C-alpha cells in the first residue's frame, strides 16, 4: 500500500517528538551529554554501581572545568553529578535497576550514530565480501531438502578441502599480510561487537508484553472470563513473539559451552598477533577480549529479569 | 573584476606553459573546459553540483570573451586563449596587481 | 553528471531514523554462529605454524 | 561507496593546495610525476576499496 509512505512520515514525526534518542540529538547540549555518557559507560563491563557512577561522572565534569560555557561548576562536582544522573534518568535514556544504572536502547542508538559520524570502521571491505559469500553459500544448503543436492555439495566441498590440504602438506601455506590482517580483525570486531546490541531491547519488549497483559486483564470488568485462557497452560505467560523467541534461540546457542570455551582462547590468541596492536585501539581490544564473558553475564541478567516479571505476573492473574 | 582576474591569471599560466612548449608561432593555445573546473574549485569553493560550477565557469568565460581574451567553447568544450592575454598580464601589470593585493590583505588584517 | 546522489551525511542520517524502532535484530543465533566461522577462519590464517 | 569519493576529493584539494603553496620547489612535483602510482594515495579508504 502506497499510503504506507505517508504513514511513515507520520511515524517519523512521532519519533521526532517522542523518541529519547532523537530528542537528545536536537538539544543544544547534546555534544557534552553524549561525550560524558560515553566516557562513563565505555570502560564498564556490566552496568555501573550508582555510587561508582557518581564519582566517575564528577571526575569527568572536573575534566570539563575549562568548559565553563555549559555551567560546569567548580564548587561541588559531586552535587553536579547527582543532579545530572537524575536529569538523564528522567529522560529515560539511562535507567536504575538493582542498584546499578544501565544504558537503554535510546542512548545506545544515539552513541552509535555519533561515533559512526566520521571515523567508523569500513564495512565495504573485501573481508565482508568473503563473509557474506560464505554465509550465503551456507544458507542455501540448509534451505533446500533435496538429498542429491546436499550430497553433491558435501562431496564437492570435500574435494576442495582435500586439494587445499594437499597443497598445505606441500608447504604452500600463506598467512595474512599486515594490511589484510588489520582489515580482517576490524571486520571481525565489527561483527562480534554487534551481538551485544539488542539486550536492552528484549527487556523493553518483555515489559511491553507484561503491561499489555495487565491492561487486558484489568480492562475487562469480569476477569474470570479471560483468566481461563491464560492459566490453562503452565508455560510462560510472557509469550513475546517479536524478540523473546529470537533471544531464546540465541540462548539455545550460547549454552553450547564448548563453542564458548574455544572462543575464549581463540580471541586472545588473535589479539596476541602483532598486527592487532594497530588494527584496534586499547578500548576495542578490551571490549573484544571480555566479550565472551560479557554476553553470558548479560544473558543471565536478562533471563533473571524475565523470570521476575513472569513470576510477579503469575502472582497477579491469580488473586484476580 | 577581481574574480575575472583570477581566471585571467589561470589562463595566462596555461598560456605560458603552452607557448614555452610549442614556440610562439603556433596558433592553437587551447585548453579544455574540464581542466579549469578543478582549478576554480580551490578558490571559489565547491557547490556540490557540476551544473552550477559549469554555469559559473561558462559565465566567467563569456565575460572574458567580452574583453576578447577567450573564444566561446567549441564542439569539444575547448576554448582558445587569445594572444592578447600576454599583453594584458605582463610583468609591469602583474607587479602592480600584486602590490594592490598585498595592500588589500594588509587592510584585511 | 546530471544525476543526484545521497552524500554520506544523508546515508548516516537515514540509517539513524530507520534504526529507531523496527531494525533487524543482530543479537541472533545466526549472527552468533557467523562469528564462530569468521573467528575460525581468522585463526587459521593468523598463526603461521603449518 | 559515497565516502571513498569524498576522501579522494579531499586528497585532491590538499594536493593542489600544497602545490600552490610550494612556490619554489620542483623536487616534490617531479617526485610525484615519476611515480607510477596514482597521485591520490588516500590510504585509509582508497586501498581498502581497491
Amino acid at each position: 500500500m502506497e499510503e504506507n509512505t505517508r504513514q511513515r512520515t507520520e511515524n517519523y514525526i512521532s519519533a521526532k517528538n517522542q523518541h529519547p534518542a532523537w530528542i537528545l540529538l536536537a538539544t543544544r547540549r547534546a555534544p557534552l551529554v553524549l561525550s560524558c555518557l560515553k566516557t562513563l559507560f565505555e570502560k564498564s563491563h556490566d552496568g555501573i554501581p550508582l555510587e561508582e557512577a557518581i564519582q566517575s561522572l564528577s571526575s569527568i565534569l572536573i575534566e570539563h572545568v575549562s568548559q565553563e560555557q555549559y555551567d560546569i561548576n567548580q564548587d561541588n562536582p559531586f552535587l553536579q553529578a547527582s543532579r545530572e544522573l537524575r536529569e538523564w534518568i528522567k529522560r529515560r535514556l539511562i535507567v536504575e535497576r538493582d542498584g546499578r544504572i544501565f544504558a537503554t536502547d535510546a542512548l545506545e542508538v544515539a552513541i552509535t550514530f555519533v561515533e559512526s559520524l566520521d571515523n567508523r570502521f569500513m564495512t565495504s571491505t573485501a573481508s565482508r565480501l568473503s563473509t557474506v559469500q560464505r554465509e550465503i553459500e551456507n544458507l542455501e544448503t540448509r534451505l533446500n531438502p533435496n538429498p542429491a543436492n546436499r550430497v553433491a555439495t558435501l562431496r564437492r566441498r570435500i574435494s576442495e578441502l582435500e586439494r587445499e590440504l594437499q597443497e598445505a602438506e606441500a608447504g604452500h601455506i600463506e598467512v595474512l599480510e599486515t594490511h589484510q590482517a588489520v582489515e580482517h580483525i576490524r571486520d571481525v570486531y565489527n561483527l562480534a561487537s554487534s551481538l551485544r546490541a539488542d539486550f536492552r531491547r528484549v527487556e523493553d519488549s518483555w515489559r511491553e508484553a507484561d503491561r499489555a497483559l495487565r491492561q487486558s486483564i484489568i480492562g475487562e470488568q469480569y476477569h474470570r472470563g479471560d483468566i481461563v485462557e491464560r492459566l490453562l497452560n503452565d508455560q510462560d505467560a510472557l509469550l513475546n513473539t517479536p524478540e523473546g523467541r529470537v533471544f531464546d534461540s540465541f540462548q539455545q546457542q550460547l549454552r553450547q559451552s564448548s563453542e564458548l570455551k574455544a572462543m575464549s582462547e581463540r580471541l586472545r590468541v588473535i589479539l596476541s598477533h602483532p598486527s592487532a596492536s594497530d588494527a584496534l585501539n586499547r578500548l576495542q581490544r578490551h571490549d573484544l577480549r571480555w566479550l565472551v564473558k560479557r554476553l553470558v553475564d548479560e544473558s543471565q541478567t536478562v533471563l533473571q529479569a524475565r523470570a521476575r516479571s513472569e513470576r510477579d505476573v503469575r502472582g497477579f492473574m491469580k488473586t484476580g | 573584476n577581481l574574480e575575472q582576474s583570477l581566471l585571467v591569471a589561470i589562463l595566462r599560466q596555461h598560456f605560458v606553459a603552452w607557448e614555452q612548449e610549442s614556440g610562439t608561432g603556433a596558433s592553437q593555445a587551447q585548453i579544455a573546459i574540464d581542466d579549469l573546473l578543478p582549478q576554480l574549485q580551490i578558490y571559489l569553493g565547491d557547490p556540490g553540483s557540476e551544473s552550477k560550477e559549469r554555469t559559473r565557469l561558462l559565465t566567467l568565460l563569456d565575460q572574458l570573451k567580452g574583453h576578447g581574451l577567450v573564444t566561446s567553447p567549441d564542439a569539444h568544450e575547448r576554448i582558445v586563449i587569445r594572444p592578447i592575454i600576454a599583453h594584458l598580464a605582463d610583468p609591469i601589470n602583474l607587479q602592480a596587481l600584486l602590490a594592490w593585493l598585498r595592500e588589500q590583505i594588509a587592510q584585511q588584517t
